[PDB]
Parts: C-alpha cells; sequence; structure tokens
C-alpha cells in the first residue's frame, strides 16, 4: 500500500511509511504514483496542484 | 552447597518480628536452595539512618542479595535506596509500602525495582473504569513528582489511537511556588466528568482543600487517584472529598509477609539460572570507602537476564519496573464514610468492577441516572455485540445492558456488553 | 535582630573554601545587616563516593544550611558525580546551586527537582546554533546526535526552537556511544541533500566520528560543521579536522567567579524571601524527617527571578527549566590546525572578531549549503491505468509496443 | 439596562449573566432585562442572576459558594459603588476579572 | 486506503469501518476479482481506478 500513518507496534506512534514514509525517509525523493491528496498527509509534506 | 548470603529488614509501626518471619522464611526457604540470613529492624526511616545501616550490615558480612519491608509509604524513601543501588550493584527489593509505591524512571544501572508499575498501564486500568462509566475526562493535571511529563504522553498515546470516541478538556500543571490561582482559574474553565489525579498524597491534601473551593468535590466531577495518594490506606485526610476512586494493591488481598518468600524463591532461581548456568555470583566487596569504582564492575554479573519468571508456579514475570508483569490489582472506592469499599477487581487484560449498576453518590440528584429500558425492535433500537476484540462498543452506537436472567435467582443477572 | 543563617558548599579545595567565606563576608555588607546574619560552611570534597554524602546529611543537614553550593571535583574524574546530593537534600527541599555542572545529565528534573546550576547545559548551545543558522540562512542541515539524555535533549531543543518556524527535521542522525565503526551511516549521509553539519558527542565518540568521517571525505569544501564544546577538546583534536565551526562556554573552567556570581544571586533569592511570610526552616537533622520543606519550591521561585544581570559570570536569568539565559561562548575556529577565536557570541547576537572567516576548502565565505542532486530516485506503486509492469524481455528491458494512436 | 443590552448586541456577546445586590432597583432590573431579552428572536442565554448581601458572617462564604459555580463570559454588576469594590476583591479571588 | 479515514473520522461510519475493515484487500486486482469472482458483492474505491 501507499501507507499510512499508524500505531508502530508496541510504540502506537509511527509514520505512514509505504510509498510515503520511504519519502520521509528519503527512500525515494519524489514520488510519482496515482496518489489522492488529503490534509492528513498534507502537513507532512508538500503536494502538487492536483492532476 | 552454595550457602549464599542475604539480609532482610522489616521496619514498622504494626507487630511482628523479623524473626518470626525469619525462621519461617528459612524454614520455606529451606528445601529450595541454599540460603544465610541476617535480620535487622529500625523503626522509623531516615535517608541517613537507612544508608548507614544498609551499608553496615553489607560490609561487615559479604552479603549478595536483600529485601525491604516497612509499616510505612513515605515516597521520597524509594529513590533513596534506589541511588545506593546504582553505586552498589547489589539486587535489592521491597514488598509492602512505600518500595513498593512507584518510582521515577530507573537509572541505567540496574537498581532496586519492585514498586514501579507502567504508570500508563495503570492508567489504563482506571481507563477500564473509564470505559465502563467515563468519557471526556474533566482533568489530567502533571501536578507533581515523578512523570510529570511522562504521564502527558500517554494519555495522548491511548487517545492517538482514535478507535473509539475519545477526547479531553482540561490539561494543565503546577501548584505550590505561586498563587496555586493561575492553575486554578485555568482549571476553573474546564467542565468536565471525570478528575484525573497525578498529585502525592501531600500535595493532595492541599488539592482536596482547592476542589471544595473549586466546587470539583461536587457531583459530577470523579476523582481518579493513583498510589501516589492512595498509599496511605490507613491514613486518609479527613478532607479528601470521598466517593473518588482512589485504588492500589491492597493489603488484605495478598500479604505484606507473603510477598518476602516468593522473592527470596525468584533470587533462588535467578542463582540457578546464574551461577548454575555458568555464572559467578560476586559478593558487593566495597561500599563505605574512597572512590575507587569499586573494583570496577562486576564482570559477568548476570543480574537482569531473567526478567520474566515464575515461583511455586506463580507467574511473577516482571515488568521494566521489576514489577509482577500480571498486575495483580484491586480497585477501591473512596466510600462515603471514610472507607475503602471494594470497588472491584482487575485480572489479567479484563477489567472487573463488582457493582455493574453505578452507586448514586449521597441522595440521587435531580433523577441522575433514571433506570430506563428500551425494547429492541426493527423500527427504534437494534443490538448487537460489542467489538470485544478491543472490547469496546462502537463508537456511534451505546454501549448497553440488561440483566441475564435468572427470575428463580436471588441475583438479578447481567447482561452486559 | 540578626541570626547568622548558614549557607553550606562543596568545593574543589581549602583555598576555594577560604574565597567562599571571603565573598560571603563581603555579603553581609551588600544586603542589609540587621535582618539577617551570614555564615558560611564548606567541605573540601574528599573523594568517597557515599561517605561525603554521610557528611553533607549529617554535617550540613544537621547545620540546617538555606542552601548548598556545589562544584565539579577539582580531580578530574567522574562524570556527572553531583547526583546524589541533588537525591539527598530532595528529602530536605533545600535550594541547590552548582558553579561547574554544565553537563546535561542532571537536567531531568522529574528526578532531579531540587537540582539546579548557573551555566547553561549543552543542550542550550543549540540557541547559537540557530542563531547561527539564522544569519546564513541555511535552512538545512543534518544532525549528528549520540544516543543518551544528552544528545537526544540536544536534539529535542534544536527542533523545538526550529518548531516556531516551520518544523525543520531533515536529516537527523543518531547514533550510540562507544562504537569504533561508524562509517555506514555517513554512507547514508552522502545522499542527503543538505552540506551543513551539527553534531553532538562525547570526546572519545567524537574521535571515532571524525576518524570514519575523514574516510568517506565528509570533511571537504561544501560541508560546514557546527560543533559543541566538548568536541573541540580532548583527543578530538589531533586526528581531527579543518575549518570546522566550534563553541566554548565563557568563563566555563573557573568556578570562583560563579561562586561570587551565584552567592550574590542566591543572596537577592533568599534576603527578599524574608519579605514574605510563613517561611520555615529547612529540616533540623536528617533523623526524624520523611517531609518535604515548604518554602524550597518558594526559595527556587524567586531564585530563578533573582535578577542580578550585572555579574562576575556575565548577564543572570533563568528560564524555565531552571537553566541560565543568554550564556555568553565564544565560537573557535581550527584555522592552522590550531584553535584560534573568530568571533565571540554574548546575549542574543553573535559578535564577530577580526579575525577572517575558515571554512572548508579555504573560501572566506561559503554560504551555499544547497548543492542539490541531479537525480531523483522515483517510487511508485502497481496500479493498471497509470502505472504498467512487465518483466524484460529475456534481457532486453522493453518492447516496441504501440499506442492506439500510432505512437 | 437597555444601553448595556446594546452594547452587549453591538460586540455580539450573546451570553451574559448578571450579579446583582439587594440594592434599590435590583429586582426590576431583572424584569426589563426579561423583557428585553425574551422579546427578541435571538437565542441569547441568561446564565445566573445572584442576589446576594451580608447576612451574619458568612457573607462571603455563601457569596462565594455562590459566585463560584458561574462561567460566563460576560457579566452584568448592580450595586452601590463601595459594593462594587469589595465584589471586585472577591472576584479577582475568584478569578473572574480574568481575560 | 485513503478512504479508511474517511470511515475512521466518520465516526457516523464506524459501523461501516469496521464492517468494511474485516472484508479488505492488499491490491485492486484482488479487490476487483473478488467481485468478478463474485467473492464480495460490492467494491469500494475512488473511480479514476474504477471507472
Ligand atoms: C558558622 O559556620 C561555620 C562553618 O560551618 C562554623 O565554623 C565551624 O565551627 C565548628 C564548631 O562546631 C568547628 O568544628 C569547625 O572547624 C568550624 N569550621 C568548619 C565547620 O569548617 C561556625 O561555628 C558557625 N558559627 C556559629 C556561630 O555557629
Ligand atoms: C566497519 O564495518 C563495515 C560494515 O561491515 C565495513 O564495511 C565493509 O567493508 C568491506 C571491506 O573490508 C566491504 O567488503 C563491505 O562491503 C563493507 N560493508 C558493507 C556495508 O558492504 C568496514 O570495513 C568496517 N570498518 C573498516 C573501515 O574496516
Ligand atoms: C577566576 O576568578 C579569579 C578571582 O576572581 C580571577 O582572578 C582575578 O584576575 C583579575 C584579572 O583582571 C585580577 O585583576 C584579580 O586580582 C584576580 N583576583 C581577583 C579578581 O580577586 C580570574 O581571572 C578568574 N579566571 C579567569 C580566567 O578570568
Amino acid at each position: 500500500k501507499f501507507g499510512t500513518q499508524e500505531r508502530v507496534n508496541n510504540s502506537n506512534a509511527a509514520a505512514w511509511n509505504g510509498m510515503m514514509g520511504e519519502l520521509l525517509s528519503g527512500q525515494a525523493d519524489m514520488i510519482v504514483a496515482p496518489l489522492t491528496i488529503n490534509n492528513e498527509r498534507a502537513q507532512y509534506i508538500e503536494f502538487s496542484k492536483p492532476f | 552447597f552454595p550457602v549464599l548470603n542475604i539480609a532482610v529488614i522489616l521496619g514498622r509501626t504494626r507487630y511482628i518480628t523479623e524473626r518470626d518471619i525469619r525462621s519461617l522464611w528459612t524454614r520455606d526457604m529451606s528445601l529450595d536452595f541454599d540460603v544465610n540470613v541476617v535480620t535487622l529492624l529500625v523503626q522509623q526511616t531516615d535517608p541517613k539512618s537507612i544508608i548507614t545501616h544498609v551499608c553496615d550490615l553489607m560490609s561487615g558480612t559479604k552479603i549478595h542479595g536483600v529485601v525491604f519491608g516497612d509499616d510505612t509509604d513515605q515516597e521520597a524513601i524509594a529513590q533513596i535506596l534506589d541511588f545506593v543501588s546504582s553505586q552498589t550493584f547489589i539486587p535489592i527489593l521491597g514488598i509492602h509500602g512505600g518500595s513498593s509505591m512507584i518510582m521515577a524512571d530507573k537509572d541505567e544501572m540496574s537498581t532496586f525495582f519492585q514498586f514501579g508499575a507502567s504508570i500508563k498501564q495503570q492508567a489504563t486500568v482506571m481507563l477500564n473504569i473509564m470505559e465502563e462509566y467515563d468519557w471526556h475526562v474533566f482533568s489530567v493535571i502533571t501536578s507533581n513528582f515523578p512523570g510529570y511529563r511522562d504521564f502527558i504522553s500517554f494519555i495522548k498515546t491511548t487517545v492517538d489511537n482514535s478507535f473509539v470516541g475519545w477526547e479531553v478538556q482540561n490539561y494543565i500543571t503546577l501548584d505550590t511556588s505561586y498563587t496555586d490561582a493561575q492553575t486554578l482559574t485555568q482549571l476553573k474553565k474546564i467542565h468536565s466528568s471525570v478528575i484525573l489525579l497525578y498529585c502525592s498524597k501531600d500535595e493532595a491534601t492541599y488539592i482536596f482543600e482547592e476542589a471544595r473551593s473549586l466546587g470539583l468535590m461536587g457531583y459530577g466531577f470523579v476523582w481518579i487517584v493513583p498510589s501516589l495518594v492512595t498509599g496511605n490506606t490507613d491514613i486518609i485526610p479527613y478532607e479528601f472529598p470521598s466517593g473518588l476512586v482512589s485504588v492500589s494493591y491492597d493489603d488484605w488481598d495478598y500479604g505484606i509477609e507473603a510477598r518476602v518468600r516468593d522473592g527470596l524463591g525468584i533470587i533462588t532461581t535467578a542463582a540457578s539460572a546464574m551461577l548454575e548456568k555458568h555464572s559467578v555470583i560476586p559478593e558487593a566487596k566495597t561500599s563505605c570507602y574512597g572512590q575507587n569504582e569499586r573494583n570496577d564492575p562486576p564482570l559477568h554479573t548476570l543480574h537482569n537476564f531473567m526478567i520474566n519468571v515464575t515461583w511455586d508456579g506463580k507467574d511473577l514475570s516482571f515488568t521494566e519496573d521489576g514489577y509482577q508483569a500480571n498486575p495483580k490489582l484491586v480497585v477501591l472506592l473512596l466510600n462515603m464514610e471514610r472507607e475503602w469499599e471494594k470497588v472491584g477487581k482487575w485480572e489479567a487484560k479484563s477489567l472487573n468492577m463488582k457493582y455493574p449498576v453505578w452507586p448514586r453518590i449521597d441522595s440521587d440528584h435531580d433523577d441522575n441516572h433514571l433506570s430506563i429500558v428500551t425494547l429492541e425492535e426493527a423500527p427504534f433500537v437494534i443490538v448487537e455485540n460489542i467489538d470485544y476484540l478491543t472490547g469496546t462498543c462502537v463508537r456511534n452506537t451505546v454501549p448497553c445492558r440488561k440483566y441475564f436472567r435468572l427470575a428463580n435467582s436471588t441475583t438479578e443477572g447481567t447482561s452486559v456488553k | 535582630d540578626p541570626k547568622i543563617v548558614n549557607i553550606g558548599a562543596v568545593l574543589s579545595t581549602k583555598k576555594h573554601e577560604q574565597i567562599f567565606r571571603e565573598a560571603v563576608n563581603q555579603a553581609n555588607k551588600r544586603h542589609f545587616t540587621r535582618k539577617i546574619q551570614l555564615n558560611a560552611t564548606s567541605v573540601t570534597h574528599r573523594p568517597n563516593a557515599i561517605q561525603m554524602a554521610l557528611s553533607v546529611c549529617e554535617d550540613l543537614i544537621s547545620s540546617q544550611v538555606y542552601a548548598i553550593l556545589v562544584s565539579h571535583p577539582p580531580a578530574p574524574t567522574d562524570h556527572l558525580t553531583p547526583t546524589p546530593i541533588s537525591y539527598t537534600a530532595g528529602f530536605y527541599r533545600i535550594p541547590v546551586i552548582g558553579l561547574t555542572t554544565r553537563m546535561s545529565i542532571y537536567s531531568d528534573k522529574s528526578i532531579h527537582l531540587s537540582f539546579l546550576r548557573t551555566v547553561p547545559p549543552y543542550s542550550h548551545q543549540a540557541l547559537v546554533w540557530f542563531e547561527m543558522m539564522r544569519l546564513f540562512n541555511w535552512n538545512h542541515v543534518i544532525l549528528i546526535v549520540s544516543d543518551d539524555h544528552e544528545g537526544r535533549a540536544a536534539q529535542k531543543k534544536l527542533e523545538t526552537l526550529l518548531e516556531e518556524k516551520e518544523s525543520k527535521a531533515d536529516k537527523v542522525l543518531q547514533f550510540e556511544p562507544g562504537t569504533k565503526n561508524l562509517t555506514a551511516l555517513l554512507l547514508e549521509a552522502k545522499e542527503l541533500e543538505a552540506r551543513v553539519i551539527i553534531l553532538s558527542a562525547s570526546e572519545d565518540d567524537a574521535t571515532a566520528v571524525y576518524k570514519s568521517a575523514a574516510m568517506l571525505d565528509m570533511t571537504g569544501a561544501g560541508y560546514v560543521w557546527l560543533v559543541g564544546e566538548r568536541e573541540i577538546s580532548g583527543s578530538a583534536l589531533r586526528y581531527a579536522p579543518d575549518g570546522i565551526i566550534g563553541l566554548q562556554l565563557i568563563n566555563g573552567k573557573n568556578e570562583s567567579a560563579h561562586i561570587s556570581d551565584a552567592v550574590a544571586v542566591v543572596a537577592q533569592a533568599i534576603h527578599e524571601l524574608f519579605e514574605m511570610e510563613q517561611i520555615t526552616d529547612p529540616p533540623r537533622g536528617c533523623v526524624g524527617n520523611t517531609n518535604i520543606w515548604k518554602t524550597g519550591p518558594l526559595f527556587k521561585r524567586v531564585l530563578m527571578s533573582s535578577k542580578y544581570p550585572d555579574g562576575v559570570t556575565g548577564r543572570i536569568e533563568f528560564n524555565e527549566d531552571g537553566d541560565r539565559k543568554f550564556a555568553q561562548y565564544s565560537i573557535m575556529n581550527l584555522q592552522n590546525r590550531k584553535l584560534v577565536q573568530v568571533g565571540i557570541f554574548d546575549g542574543s547576537y553573535i559578535i564577530q572578531n577580526d579575525r577572517k572567516i575558515i571554512w572548508p576548502g579555504g573560501e572566506t565565505e561559503r554560504p551555499q549549503g544547497y548543492q542539490m542532486s541531479t537525480r531523483l530516485k522515483i517510487v511508485t506503486i502497481h496500479q493498471e491505468p497509470f502505472v504498467y509492469v512487465r518483466p524484460t524481455t529475456s534481457d532486453g528491458t522493453c518492447r516496441e509496443e504501440y499506442t492506439i494512436n500510432g505512437d | 439596562a437597555s444601553v448595556m443590552l446594546n452594547i452587549m448586541e453591538e460586540y455580539d456577546w450573546y451570553i451574559f449573566s448578571i450579579v446583582t445586590t439587594y440594592f434599590p432597583g435590583y429586582q426590576d432590573f431583572e424584569n426589563k432585562v426579561r423583557s428585553t431579552i425574551e422579546n427578541s428572536f435571538v437565542g441569547w442565554e441568561l446564565e445566573e442572576v445572584i442576589h446576594l448581601d451580608m447576612s451574619l458572617d458568612d457573607i462571603d462564604s455563601k457569596i462565594q459558594n455562590q459566585l463560584k459555580k458561574l462561567q460566563s463570559p460576560v457579566i452584568l454588576l448592580y450595586c452601590t459603588k463601595e459594593e462594587a469594590t469589595y465584589i471586585f476583591e472577591v472576584a479577582h479571588s475568584v478569578g473572574l476579572t480574568g481575560y | 486506503s485513503s478512504v479508511d479515514i474517511y470511515f475512521r473520522r466518520q465516526v457516523e461510519l464506524s459501523t461501516m469501518y469496521r464492517h468494511m475493515e474485516k472484508h479488505n484487500y492488499e491490491s485492486a486486482a484482488e479487490a476487483i476479482q473478488a467481485v468478478r469472482d463474485n467473492k464480495l458483492h460490492a467494491f469500494i474505491w475512488d473511480s479514476a481506478v474504477l471507472e
């Protein structure tokens, strides 16, 4: 999955991960995919004008 | 064979001698493992008395393990003994009262640790009570002692799951340094159902005084009280606006003497798991002089290799606080007449309250909690089971109860969840 | 009426004890003599791990000192030795003032509640870095911290500084102390766009950090280094690099100034204090006591708001944590593999000394920290309309397959 | 009272309480307000009306207990000037004067 | 999937949130297939992928 912020096991606090966390993580500098744009994600990252 | 060296101390205002339980424990102690015991008692607790005495006994004889017993619930004491533990590296634990009472985060070097329980966990216990009857808690305030910052996060962690529909109204700190009033004026602003307390009984004493003036003592402002106050089971400040939940481990449920043998057994099993298993159990050696680093740290001491053990088959697996990871807890309510009536008891994951119905505080007021039953049909209401996987009811639904049928039976019966 | 109000202290040497008593005697003249009497008591800190504290309770608590001063042992040994006293007085609720404890280990006031010191911790050094970052306009940096209360606190402080701005958390890097092999992480670090670096660690660890960093050629121009006082000092310097910014606390080594200054400041806290009523003396005698001292938090409150900006050490004001405010640091440069003062920092504003700036590569000015990355690693998911996945036809990557419109 | 209402309306402070004393015209003040507040379509809220005066030596207790309940943002007060001094000292203690 | 946020935040849909959750898929290929296989009577997703 692209991924969503979720409880990190015992920690219960974690990054959205998947495509996005790799992005926060820096594995992928930029994400090109069919991604819907929403506020929950939006605070964490910049988003381009919706295509 | 091994002939270990151990010491135990009983300090008390309630009558028993260490000798009584000494010989008892050695008898009980006798078959399982070798042990050599020296017992000493001291009447009232002091930083100087305890430090001096423990160093006095330890140095004279090379004891490897001890326990601590008291008839007092003072808060500072634990930290002091813990401090001794950081330097000595000698295992210590305690079975009753203050030593059993929780303490601030343990240092990197292992310390004595039987008293603490994940305060978070403790709060989740309390939350279970809140889940049954508490929603939108009035206040959680980091007023005093350990975890003012720490308690603050968990509430957020609890709220963060967002599995149900949780929320907070009051979220502040403070007490003694200035006019109580900034905190008080802020507190006036909150308007909620259950007050959450994380302050010592001393602070609480004043807080009780604050609440009466504040109006928190009045109906609609339940108090959730931890061991921070609860600890003085014997003594309750009259001004303590009763009926608020005060709850911690109970002496009646578990004997104070009972705790010591088991621990000794655990020590024995630890040694069997360390000593027998290719490890050397070194003596304390140096405690009261110079700064020589105590001839360095013991190599392969292996004090914390086992944190989840059993004794007599009892699952006494321990937490990061060294505390029974199988919290044996009971729920206590401050009664109408200065009494901790047993509100309920906590077993494992499940939360238990002895009375399903919510007690009316004093006389019922303005027809509060009117008992209403709504028949269930396709047209008006509909009933389905609560999400037992979470142990909770659906957010947009209402948690419901009924009486499990027992017409013949004296009991009304419980058809909850 | 004058009642000698005892004071107590633990100091490095008897000479410093004499200095203490001298300052105290100076003290009676400055504050009103009739209202109160000042008397001085101190110890020369013989190195017993758990007995000096014994005597502190036996002598100083038995003497009911209204406050205690403490300094780092003259013998250059141990780390954060003054742990026990903060606990021991803790029952007493007796204010403690450290002269030399700039270490952040005792920052944990949840257990060090009774603890205090005039000097700012290593974490507070970040105040400089933000100001430094502010001037040069690099918003993009990297933070390298050891894993402990010290490093994590530094990170929290700097990030908190950044929180007022849009939070800037790119490339935080945590390593655990005592680790000799650390190169692998730096390979990860090259990847990141930002070219400015800041680090906090111990001297021993720092040797390993620079040792590993030099292997991957991290020090090269276009890279900047910002660091703590500890990093520039000790063994860190010898296998150590060039053109790296550094910090040294002003008057950190010399307690005596801090002794007279702290005492003058404390004097405001106690003398003003007695203007208030419902005061209680600190618990008299270690024995027979389990109760806190109700005045102590108040003494802390006035003492934190004590003012006394004029001082031997510099301006004095205390932040919420009890940590000192606006402490002055002296920026240091590595020119010709030697320490030099390029500038000095005092108050909220940096000051530029006449000395020429040095950077990695020798450029007079090296502001640009955004070289950037030519190639972008892009990520996707398998979604049928906007993405298609086919295996390479044998070795060949793709197919000449054509769209419905001929292309 | 009308002007007080107009002032409140201008700043659109809908929710208010009245603290009054046994001083003359207190009962009518309530009556005039009732009519003025009542006639209007708007759903503004009157939270509390308090009538208090010294009685014995528990006026402070009774007043304090009575005043402590209130939570409203906008307060209309009516009393003698001096009484206003005492009520304000009491409010400063209560924290009612604050922002 | 992002709609899960909608079900999450929409306490109004909690019922549906769980009802939905218990039947979720790792991907569209399986989610479309279930309806095609007739394993699941209905499938919920954003139109651009679905139409
Ligand atoms: C004021 O405090 C000083 C220092 O604590 C006291 O000087 C000590 O007096 C004791 C007498 O019991 C001697 O044993 C010490 O040698 C003295 N200096 C120390 C303790 O280093 C002085 O007595 C105190 N003044 C009064 C009036 O009690
Ligand atoms: C520290 O450990 C790292 C990781 O094992 C070493 O890096 C490896 O170096 C060898 C060459 O001796 C390469 O073959 C490996 O590919 C490297 N590891 C990785 C991640 O691939 C490193 O050599 C060690 N320290 C040094 C410099 O000796
Ligand atoms: C540490 O404090 C001592 C004593 O206050 C300082 O010694 C003084 O140095 C100044 C130099 O301007 C002399 O004028 C004084 O005579 C010295 N003794 C005093 C002030 O009584 C010392 O300078 C301080 N340490 C540093 C590095 O400044």
